[PDB]
């Protein structure tokens, strides 16, 4: 299992392998990558999706306002200006609380990516137990990522372009799969930007 | 932990030592192992000191409540049953209490043995503690009904002496009480076993006593 | 797989006279082999004529002293008299036995002066058993000093005997005993507090010991 | 393991006089005294004594080994052994069985001979079960009652002293130490050795 | 809850004229990995109060949440500047929390330091509090400053200087040997720098990227992180 | 126990405390940790005292025999080698961590020997329960090519601080200075009721006069 | 499990032992003869514990002592016998444990009549009286109470009768039959008692 | 540890139990009375095992049965008694173990004289004869050999005497005193025997 | 502990940290770097040094023939033409045998570097138990190296120059120290060439 996330200018990228779909769509502008125990991760994902739906419905205002192969799909945000889309920080923190209250049994590492109007693109890491840290540069998790850590540190830049981050994350995942023995399969990548989200997969 | 109690013509004799150990070290040499549960009932202590003391005092409170309520003195059998039930409620929890409830009621003179495992037994001669076996051996060998009070107290003192002689956990002072129809009297409040040994076995203070 | 018991170490000493009591205690708080601080009193004042000293888990003894003080204050408020030393001793026994299955890691000495001007010392155990005595010691130095007090006070194994004892001699003897414990023990401490309870109130003095 | 057959041995020094005392209990299963004559002090040389405490069988075995070795050395050299040599050989013997050792904690007490007339200097030392020699030059203690003996000696030691004062102090310290132990006691024996003579006495201890 | 996973290294808090100074490295090690090298391990409860940290990160974050919301509640029912809780109050609160958790056998794998000023006669900052957004220093009598320690088992105490983790051996020795009374800010910073350098050389879990905070008459000040001169 | 060692200008300085413990009690208040291997090599160790003493004696006598046979000044590297093989042969079960300082033809040097048999050359080191504090102060103040007086002052600073901080260490401070020719051993470097006759009772006595 | 009793006094020694051979929950015999071992001369060894262990150890010791006596044309002294037994027991304890409790007794022209206790760890020591086995707990005290200097053999047998009655009346394993070995006046006499 | 014996035959039932109160390695009493529990009417309950457990369970069952008998103004049948006891024992086993072996005996106008065996797991079944405790191993076979239909009470007592003699002679714990409970002709007799 | 060995043209380089000298000189043209238990590795190093001295003495022919701070030290080979210097393969294989015969207790990973006339520069890796593998590209060992693995794999070239290999190995060790928590101190580097060996230490 290898999970990587990179914050480039005006957007964020998340990439994963496929061995045992590790990226899950919590909301149109909010994705999470899971590593560790599969059952615990899936149950927590379902719970947090329930919570996200609840908060998204709750915070809706009252009246009218604002008067190899690289197969890819694009989804435009339905909620322009993020009037009611939940903040990524709230989702990350509620997940942190849920993990903390059950840390004696729950054992899974999560990486949250998304875009918000208040704080733009963000990247959070929820570690074992109820530990949450906000990463401004990048995040890594899983057995495979350990092999690429230094590599990433060497080739990361402050303000990268879309193609630069694309290539960097693809190479990172490829190296992780090449070295790590428990990571393989086609690479899945998701790009979350200010006004849309595009998900693609590479079979190399 | 050596306790002793036996029944004879003029009532009951109860005897105890005064040692207390935290392992290989004796915390206190003078403790009270006889509790006045009622005006006519006494109970010794063996094993866990705190559990025995607290539960004996709780039983005393319960007996007081009942006696005040119904306006009649409780019987030793009833107190023994109550204590056994309460101790059994805590089975498999670590209590190590062993009690000898002795007293005079409307039925006469009664003695009972109670254990942390709800072991209620009735008899006329009992002894619990690390030195219980020695006390039993010296009682059965020379014990006899219908002997005067002086002989009874002498026998109890000798039994406690010998029990302390061959027991690391028993010693200190020998306390001997006598229970009769109207309450009880303290024949011996405390006697240092030092002079007791040097009077019983080694009357002549010359050369070590070899055994 | 976590053990909720650590011995912070230390020593508390108690002696009685005809109409007074002396209670000394170290003032060192420590861990397995390192010292947290050089000053953490173990003697808490309960009433105007009753104090308590304890050895063991510092948190446990602090909580126990605070709880006992609260109980005494509530009793005074709802009954309009200061409880006697016997009442406090029985209440402490009940409190300690309340946690029969998660006992406090606290060995306690309760010193005071009865309403008849008699020095009374009660020594307890970690689970509730207690007994009155004319001299006691608790903590790491218990096994070390207890024979010294035994020889001084009871004075057995002696033929000449000497029972003429006054307050000054008792204070000096207590200081000597605590100094000996400091010299011959590692957990004892470096600065000791000596409380003296007499018919006319109570007093506290401080003595300096070794620092090793 | 040491509770089984507990024991206590003590030693003190004075002015041209030394003393060694011991308890006289032999028990079983900790809380059952069996005999009241088992003496822990054995004479190894006219002015060298060893007090052993611990498992009785180990005590006897070590005493026999030491007697064998000392007699051999004395016969070969045709002269008395020195306390230094005895202490060093005891350390070596104890270490020889570092693994599967002898469960005994001995102490050595005697006179060091300073030839030139001649002088006698008190010599004391206490050992671990491996042979951890550590000279102290003053009171030495060993046994299950080590803590009580340490406290008593610390409180009562008076530096150099007359032999009468030494006997009084050592006897009082030992009696106080034993009275606070349950698995040790049942009589005490004291030896006061000086160049001119040797006095052996037994105390009227609490025999219960 | 069941054992440390992500842990901090150590903190050092000392009281000096003008207030108290507390320093800690900005790193959280994931065993022997050093995953995160920019972490804020010194939190703030209110003006004249800060909380240390050396232990598991999740428990520290939970305790921070508890303390900050207790401060919010205190402010909500506040009417005079004397109503603000003092460092002693928060120290006793955390001690009680730790004791309860111990009795429940579910401790927090932390060693907390609560440090601040328990006197309100020196400044008028608390009369108009500002949680969002943010002259000469006034000398403070050492009796008006407070530093309190809290252990896993609930053990707690107060002193003039406190350290946790491996700092309890190196920095503690240095302070006991050299610490003075009423030392200016420069001297206190020099001493803290020496202690943290010693820790950096002989502590795998430590680092040279350091955060230093000062609680003074002007409030709580987060100084810009700097790398140890080495 | 607190042991420290340092290399100074063409010299070596070792320092140690003088307290030995038998658990939570202090057995000897003036023990001697420093040990003499040869006229220019010394060691100081922490661990099982018996193992330390035996190993030190064996090493000293082996080194003396080797010097006598070879007729050359002993080398500290040889002492290391011997200790390392000896410890490694015993699987590290003879736990005795040693600091070995000497001045051979190659000049002064210090070695740290660990229980498992590993060795490491160092300019300054400290071992024992108080090792952390002493090493902290050493690293705080240590400098290269110091002077003998400054070296001794720093050696106190180390051992004296370890004494004042750690509970397992205390007493006096012993120091030793090793030079290519001659050595010095400052043992106490810094050092920071009668009963009436007849009181005790007896029941036997026998006087035997020594021939 | 196996009760042994021994009482020594001026010009007499007495040993007593229950006669039972326990296997599981039944008795193979009520007349066990594997507990007493008489050495040539005035010497007796009483063993308690596992039947096989006591058989092996007793045969070994007795035949070694006989070898010594025949080779040297004399009678081993009682003290030498006791200490040789202790040394052998300790040696085997260190290598191959012998779970056996020992009561040595005898008469010597030098030391008179003497008796020796020995635990299964070879915690041997001279004693005027003693007991082995659980039943010991119920007899030792009695032995203290009625024993006194200048005792006579008849009084010793009376004390042993009291001990047997105590074991029969109060000891969990009700022991009835006992065998007695009396050494006195240069005679060794065997008796059987049933309480 | 505690020996119980039960023999049922045409127009008679017999129960037997040793009288001993064991504590550690000593007997508190030789006249134990905590083993038998007589229910009102013709019903007897014999319990073996730890003293406290048998005391609690016997008192509980006896007083519940008395409650039923009084509240319904009738005499509960022996079969109902036995099965109620089994159900209670199984319930407590599943919740709080009662290490107690059970022998129910009774007479009923419907089913005659009957017995009921019960293990400490509540492995209850009707039998014509049975035993509990280690002594069972040494007596059960005897019951098989000498039992035959049309037996009389005297022959039953003879068989019980044989069982007592065997237990005394061969059983590890030499049990001497026994108590007998004889149910026949609408009478309950208590007897004391000593072998 | 981080240990690196890189084979560049006409030479080889080994690099290590200093935390707990990890490179040892078995012979003038034969170095070994050790990771794992300290005592085990030290004893094995002494044994193989003894063995190497033995073989070097044994295979001597009879008659005459052939008629931050970068403090560095240079040593010229005394045996020109490698007439009697033991082959690196023999030393590596005898070490492998020694480890294998005692693999129930011995637990240490070694990497051997050196130059031979028969096979030029060589690199061998002896893993836990008796497993010896000859690496033609590079060898890595220790906890720290795991972090930089991918990095190295990305930046390695078939025929590097001395400066290129030096820079690459220095950066690799620096990254390993930066990420790993149990590696640090001044870096030590040894360059073994056909005619001389130079060892330098960097204090950055």
């Amino acid at each position: 299992t290898t999970i990587i996330g990179i914050i480039y200018d005006n957007g964020v990228m998340l990439a994963c392998d496929s061995r045992t779909r590790k990226i899950n769509r919590i909301n149109e502008n909010l994705y999470v990558c899971r590593s560790g125990a599969s059952a615990h991760s899936q149950k927590i994902i379902e719970i947090i999706k329930h919570y996200c739906v609840s908060m998204k419905n709750e915070n809706r205002k009252k009246g009218r306002f604002h008067e190899n192969l690289v197969t890819k799909n694009k989804y435009f945000y339905e909620d322009k200006f993020n009037d009611y889309n939940p903040l990524v920080e709230n989702v990350a923190h509620i997940t942190k609380k849920i993990i903390y209250t059950n840390n004696n049994f729950l054992s899974c590492a999560l990486i949250f990516g998304g875009y918000d109007k208040i704080k733009k693109q963000q990247l959070y890491a929820v570690n074992l137990n109820g530990s949450i840290i906000e990463k401004h540069d990048f995040a890594v998790s899983g057995s495979g990522s350990i092999y690429i850590q230094s590599y990433l540190q060497d080739k990361y830049k402050k303000f990268m372009t879309k193609k630069e981050c694309f290539n960097l994350i693809l190479n990172c995942v490829k190296y992780a799969m090449h070295n790590d023995n428990s990571s393989g399969g086609l690479i899945r990548i998701v790009n979350i930007t200010k006004s849309f989200v595009e998900e693609f997969t590479v079979v190399n | 932990t050596t306790t002793l109690a036996f029944k004879f013509k003029d009532g009951i004799i109860v005897a105890v030592d005064s040692r207390a150990s935290m392992g290989s070290f004796i915390s206190s040499q003078n403790v009270e192992k006889i509790i006045e549960i009622n005006k006519n009932i006494l109970g010794t202590m063996a094993g866990g000191a705190a559990d025995c003391l607290y539960w004996e005092k709780y039983l005393g409170k319960i007996i007081k409540i009942y006696e005040l309520r119904n306006n009649e003195k409780i019987s030793v059998r009833a107190a023994s049953t109550i204590l056994s039930n309460i101790l059994y409620q805590y089975k498999g929890y670590g209590l190590c209490c062993g009690i000898i409830l002795s007293g005079y009621d409307h039925t006469g003179f009664n003695m009972f043995y109670v254990d942390d495992s709800g072991k209620k037994v009735e008899g006329n001669l009992f002894s619990c503690g690390s030195g219980s076996t020695y006390a039993y051996s010296i009682l059965d060998s020379a014990y006899d009904y219908n002997l005067n009070l002086d002989q009874a107290v002498e026998l109890a003192r000798n039994a406690i002496y010998h029990a302390t002689f061959r027991d690391g956990g028993s010693g200190g002072k020998v306390r001997v009480f006598h229970i009769h129809k109207n309450g009880y009297d303290k024949i011996i409040e405390g006697e240092d076993v030092f002079d007791l040994h040097y009077h019983y076995t080694n009357p002549e203070q010359k050369d070590q006593y070899v055994m | 797989r976590w053990y909720p018991y650590i011995d912070n170490g230390g020593t508390v000493i108690g002696l009685t006279g005809k109409d007074y009591v002396i209670l000394a205690a170290d003032t060192r708080l420590s861990l397995s082999y390192s010292i947290y601080t050089r000053f953490c009193p173990k003697i808490s004042k309960l009433t105007d004529k009753c104090i308590i000293g304890s050895s063991g888990m510092q948190s446990d003894i602090k909580t126990l002293h605070s709880l006992l003080q609260k109980k005494i204050q509530l009793f005074v408020l709802e009954h309009s008299h200061y409880p006697d030393i016997h009442v406090i001793a029985r209440l402490l026994c009940v409190i300690l036995y309340s946690r029969r299955f998660f006992p406090y890691y606290a060995f306690n000495i309760l010193a005071g002066v009865d309403e008849n001007n008699k020095g009374v010392l009660y020594n307890y155990d970690s689970v509730g058993s207690y007994c009155e005595a004319t001299h006691s010691c608790v903590g790491s130095g218990s096994q070390l000093i207890l024979p010294i007090l035994d020889n001084r006070v009871e004075q057995k194994n002696q033929l000449i005997k000497n029972t003429n004892f006054n307050l000054g001699d008792d204070i000096n003897f207590v200081k000597d005993a605590i100094t000996s414990a400091t010299e011959r023990d590692i957990y004892t401490g470096d600065k000791t507090l000596i409380y003296v309870i007499d018919k006319m109130g109570i007093n506290v003095n401080t003595l300096d010991l070794k620092q090793d | 393991i040491y509770n089984y057959n507990g024991g206590c041995v003590l030693g003190m020094s004075g002015s041209n006089c030394v003393a060694i005392a011991c308890d006289l209990r032999l028990g079983a299963n900790t809380f059952t005294t069996v005999s009241t004559k088992f003496s822990k002090i054995f004479k190894m040389n006219n002015n060298v004594y060893v007090g052993l405490s611990g498992l009785a069988t180990d005590i006897q075995t070590l005493y026999e080994i030491l007697r064998y070795r000392v007699n051999l050395y004395e016969v070969r050299q045709d002269a008395e052994m020195d306390v230094e040599c005895f202490a060093n050989m005891l350390s070596s013997i104890l270490y020889s069985n570092r693994f599967s050792p002898y469960f005994v904690n001995p102490i050595v007490v005697g006179f060091k001979l300073k030839h030139y007339k001649v002088n006698y200097e008190p010599y004391l030392t206490a050992y671990d079960l491996i042979g951890a020699k550590c000279e102290t030059r003053d009171f030495v203690v060993n046994g299950v009652t080590s803590e009580q003996l340490f406290g008593m000696c610390e409180s009562l030691y008076v530096k150099d002293q007359d032999e009468n004062g030494l006997f009084e102090t050592i006897s009082q310290c030992l009696l106080s130490a034993l009275d606070r132990d349950c698995i040790s006691g049942w009589g005490a024996e004291v030896l006061v050795l000086t160049p001119e003579k040797i006095i052996k006495k037994k105390l009227k201890a609490r025999m219960d | 809850t069941l054992g440390p996973v992500v842990t901090g290294t150590s903190v050092i808090a000392i009281k000096y004229k003008h207030g108290i100074m507390i320093a800690a490295d900005r790193k959280a090690s994931y065993g022997s990995y050093a995953k995160f090298q920019n972490v804020e391990r010194i939190f703030k409860i209110n003006n004249k109060t800060v909380m240390g940290f050396s232990g598991e990160l999740a428990d520290a974050q939970y305790l921070h949440e508890l303390l900050t919301r207790k401060n919010i509640n205190n402010l909500s029912e506040k009417k005079r500047k004397e109503d603000m809780y003092t460092p002693q109050h928060y120290h006793s609160y955390v001690s009680r929390v730790f004791y309860v958790r111990k009795n429940r056998i579910d401790p927090l794998f932390n060693n907390i330091i609560i440090a601040g000023i328990n006197s309100q006669k020196y400044d008028n900052n608390d009369d108009n509090v500002l949680l969002y957004t943010n002259e000469e220093y006034k000398e403070i009598h050492k009796d008006d400053l407070y530093i309190g320690f809290v252990d896993m088992h609930g053990t707690n105490f107060c002193d003039d200087y406190i350290t946790t983790g491996y700092a309890r051996y190196f920095a503690l020795t240095l302070l006991r040997d050299h610490y003075k009374d009423n030392m200016t800010e420069e001297e206190a910073r020099i001493l803290i720098n020496e202690c943290l350098r010693i820790l950096y050389f002989r502590d795998a879990t430590s680092s040279n990227f350091i955060q230093i905070v000062k609680v003074t008459s002007k409030g709580v000040e987060y100084e810009e992180p700097y790398i140890l001169p080495c | 126990t607190t042991i420290c060692g340092l290399v100074c200008q063409n010299a070596v300085i070792l320092g140690a405390d003088t307290r030995a413990t038998e658990g939570p009690i202090v057995a000897d208040k003036n023990c001697s940790k420093l040990h003499y291997i040869s006229k220019n090599i010394w060691c100081a160790g922490a661990g099982v005292a018996g193992d330390l003493e035996h190993t030190t004696l064996w090493l000293q006598h082996n080194v003396e025999l080797h010097r006598l046979n070879t007729n050359t000044q002993p080398r500290v590297s040889m002492c290391v080698s011997r200790l390392t093989q000896e410890l490694f042969k015993y699987q590290g079960y003879k736990v005795c961590a040693i600091v070995l300082g000497g001045v051979d033809v190659n000049g002064p040097q210090l070695y740290g020997i660990h229980p498992h048999g590993s060795s490491c050359l160092l300019p300054f080191t400290a071992l024992g329960s108080g090792s952390l504090n002493a090493m902290a102060v050493l690293e705080a103040k240590y400098r290269d090519n110091m002077t003998i007086e400054e070296g001794k002052n720093l050696v106190c600073e180390a051992i004296c601080a370890g004494i004042f901080n750690d509970l397992g260490s205390g007493g006096n401070v012993d120091i030793c200075v090793i030079t290519k020719d001659s050595y010095q051993h400052i043992r106490p470097y810094k050092e920071p009721t009668i009963y009436p006759k007849g009181t005790t009772p007896i029941l036997s006595e026998k006087i035997e006069y020594i021939k | 499990m196996d009760t042994l009793i021994g009482l020594r006094g001026n010009n007499f020694v007495v040993l007593a032992a229950d006669t039972y051979s326990i296997n599981s929950i039944i008795k193979l015999k009520n007349d066990d003869n594997t507990k007493f071992y008489d050495i040539h001369g005035n010497k007796c060894l009483l063993l308690g514990g596992s039947i096989g262990d006591r058989l092996q150890f007793g045969e070994f010791i007795r035949k070694n002592v006989h070898l010594y006596q025949y080779q040297n044309n004399t009678d081993m002294f009682v003290k030498s016998f006791a200490f040789f037994t202790r040394k052998n027991l300790a040696y085997y304890l260190r290598r191959n444990p012998f779970e056996v409790n020992c009561l040595i007794a005898g008469y010597d022209k030098k030391d008179g009549y003497q008796l020796y206790w020995c635990d299964y760890l070879s915690n041997m020591d001279s004693v005027n009286k003693g007991a082995h086995g659980y039943g010991a707990y119920l007899v030792s005290a009695i032995l203290d109470k009625y024993y006194h200097e200048n005792l006579t053999v008849d009084e010793a047998l009376d004390i042993f009768k009291l001990c047997f009655e105590e074991l029969k009346k109060r000891f969990l394993l009700t022991q009835i039959n006992y065998e007695l070995r009396i050494m006195y006046d240069n005679k060794v006499e065997t008796q059987y008692v049933t309480v």
